[PDB]
């Protein structure tokens, strides 16, 4: 593309999306408690 | 985009599973009899003493 074109996604964060190891939380502010999210209680790997 | 040849890295941070602290076996009376060979059966009878009633 051209250096003025608006940045692109980079392959890390989508890589990084894919492995799913990036911290989600509940909302803090949020009444009732929300649910644990997915990833929040996702085994550990068998392997790697 | 830019594309970078990265190693997957493996550390230890000391986070293993938490497991039992074992403290049973020092409670219970442990061999009080061995000689299970020379014993027919792999037995030890243990006799107990008569008491008798007046």
């Amino acid at each position: 593309g051209l250096i003025s074109d608006p940045v692109e996604v980079d392959p890390i964060q989508v890589g990084r999306d894919e492995a799913g190891w990036v911290q989600e939380l509940r909302d803090r502010e949020a009444w009732p408690k929300q649910e644990v999210p997915e990833q929040a209680k996702k085994p550990a790997k068998v392997g790697n | 985009a830019h594309i970078f040849v990265k190693p997957e890295l493996v550390a230890e941070i000391g986070v293993k599973q938490l497991q039992r602290e074992i403290v049973l076996p020092g409670l219970v009376w442990t061999n009080p009899l061995t000689d299970f060979g020379g014993s027919k059966n792999d037995t030890i009878t243990v006799r107990v003493p008569a008491i008798t009633t007046a």
